[PDB]
């Protein structure tokens, strides 16, 4: 099990962790987040009490360094830093968990959530689409552009997600305009998935760490690059079934975990109704119908 | 954006422009089989793509050999549409190309927007106004060539006679326009007001009868009693 230490939290802060959150005061004494699961990749963010504008956060493999959160007064946020002399991480952790200053990072043994939403999540593949070589986490937070949003404007803090865009010569062969518009399986299949991504591991990846953006962040052009990825395999025709049954269980997580209360901005009413009613793949989702109908009926 | 009454002088200024209809483009007959089912046959079809400023029409024949053997015809029709558009616009000299490109049904603009990503500097346009061109068919050398063509076929026509010689395109494109409408709301009616007056003639090279300047004014007004009334006729008033 891994620590994420607090130097202290001198403002008042709701702390996200994966899917977890809870609240701490201004000045109360707080120095961090033990028994981290090994093995997965790992997302702490924070909301302020008193701007709820701007949700930020890291984005961390516990496998890649130690990293201890320290709050900036000039900046005015809670950064991650990553201390190298490893005998000294090991004595001020063990000096916070014997004073018992540290919060357990609640996992029930049943529970597979943060594991289902973060799968084909890797953070080297992260760290591409964050780019900041000198660290070894990755700062999103709520006003993040992407890189096709910059095209429709400081290049260093943009999220680079593949650009995928229905209506362009990567996207429509010469000759076969009716046919790759009305059915991407050339686009997804040759163009993306052999091309760009490599594999459905990669692009699942991306699938899923732009979700993940757009829940915990509210980051805009994630959601846009989420649905965009969804409607791209909702739109073909040719779809491995092994990729159609993992997309199944990627979204039925997705939209399981989802709050209540967002769905009404986060969800797309086109792509979605689009893919479980009129696309070619509205018979293979059978676990993302089932929930989407028992919990958002509104939206279709 | 779309195009509509508030922009409407947009049509006859110095950028190159065409509309694109494809209503005509996929036409059928249906009717009853052996068996008592019912079953379409296609006969041949057009594209209207006019130049309003130079009543230019670029009149490509649909011919029903390019059905044979397809699926979900109307579908295809648009795409069809934009191929064929697109084809032109590519044949056609640079400084000749169209800057904007209007289309007469938002359902063409996918279909050509896609054909036409080549071009990135045309405009594909759709329109708030309800143009009258599905009635291009109520013309009858227009017709005539469509039906006789055993082959896909473009025919060049300038749809406004010699007009412009003693007209603006505006004043011209505002005539065709309600010729047209008077066609598609009474086809038989508005075909006794053009031709009543044997003496009055359509030149060999022409699509209108000759009138003068002051029979066009008679010929106007009554294509204007004409469509009110069909829509008195037709909502009792
Ligand atoms: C910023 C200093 N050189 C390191 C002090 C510090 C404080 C809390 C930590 F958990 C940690 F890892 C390092």
């Amino acid at each position: 099990m891994n620590t994420v230490p607090f130097t202290s939290a001198p403002i008042e802060v709701t702390i996200g962790i994966d899917q977890y959150s809870f609240n701490v005061k201004e000045n109360q004494p707080f120095h961090g987040i033990k028994d981290i699961p090994i093995g997965h990749v790992h997302v702490i963010h924070f909301q302020h009490a008193d701007n709820s504008s701007m949700r930020y956060g890291y984005w961390f493999d516990c496998r890649m360094g130690n990293f201890y959160i320290q709050y900036d007064p000039k900046d005015g946020l809670y950064k991650m830093m990553e201390e190298r002399d490893g005998a000294k991480f090991e004595n001020i952790v063990h000096n916070f968990k014997e004073r018992q200053m540290m919060v357990s990072y609640p996992k029930i043994d049943e529970d597979d959530t943060w594991y289902n939403l973060t799968e084909f999540v890797q953070m080297d593949k992260i760290r591409k689409i964050v780019r900041k070589d000198e660290n070894q986490f990755s700062y999103v937070d709520s006003s993040m552009t992407t890189v096709q949003e910059n095209e429709l404007s400081d290049p260093a803090h943009s999220l680079n997600y593949t650009v995928i865009n229905f209506k362009s010569r990567e996207a429509i062969r010469p000759g076969h305009e009716m046919e790759d518009f009305l059915d991407k399986s050339y686009y997804l299949n040759t163009v993306m998935l052999q091309g760009i991504f490599k594999n459905s591991s990669n692009y699942f990846g991306e699938l899923q760490f732009a979700f993940l953006n757009a829940m915990f962040f509210g980051n805009y052009g994630s959601s846009l690059q989420w649905h965009a990825m969804i409607e791209l395999i909702c739109s073909s025709a040719t779809v491995p079934k092994h990729m159609l049954d993992k997309l199944d269980e990627i979204l039925y997580y997705q939209i399981k975990t989802l709050p209540e209360q967002y769905s009404d901005i986060l969800l797309n009413e086109r792509v979605w109704n689009i893919c479980l009613y009129s696309s070619f793949q509205k018979n293979s989702l059978h676990n993302t119908e089932k929930i989407m109908e028992n919990k958002y009926p509104e939206l279709l | 954006g779309a195009m509509n009454s508030s922009n409407y002088a947009e049509l006859f200024n110095n950028d190159i422009k065409l509309f694109v209809d494809d209503t005509n483009v996929y036409r059928v007959t249906v009717h009853k089989t052996f068996e008592g089912n019912v079953a379409t046959k296609a006969i041949n079809g057009c594209i209207f793509t006019l130049n309003p400023k130079t009543g230019h029409l670029f009149l490509k024949i649909i011919h029903t050999s390019v059905w044979a053997g397809q699926k979900r015809l109307s579908q295809l029709a648009k795409w069809k549409t934009a191929e064929e558009v697109s084809a032109l616009v590519r044949s056609l000299p640079k400084e000749e190309q169209p800057k904007q490109i209007i289309v007469t049904r938002k359902a063409m603009l996918d279909p050509l927007e896609v054909h036409m990503l080549d071009f990135p500097n045309i405009a594909i346009r759709p329109t708030e106004l309800r143009l009258p061109f599905s009635a291009a068919m109520s013309i009858d050398k227009l017709s005539d060539v469509v039906m006789k063509a055993t082959e896909p076929q473009m025919v060049l026509f300038n749809i406004y006679d010699d007009w412009l010689d003693r007209i603006s395109s505006y004043t011209a494109f505002s005539r065709l326009t309600l010729l047209l409408r008077a066609l598609k709301t009474n086809e038989e009616s508005a075909k006794m007001i053009l031709l009543s007056d044997p003496t009055i003639t359509i030149k060999s090279y022409h699509l209108w009868p000759s009138f003068t300047d002051e029979q066009w004014i008679t010929i106007e007004s009554q294509m204007r009693d004409l469509i009110l009334t069909e829509y008195g006729r037709k909502y009792n008033v």
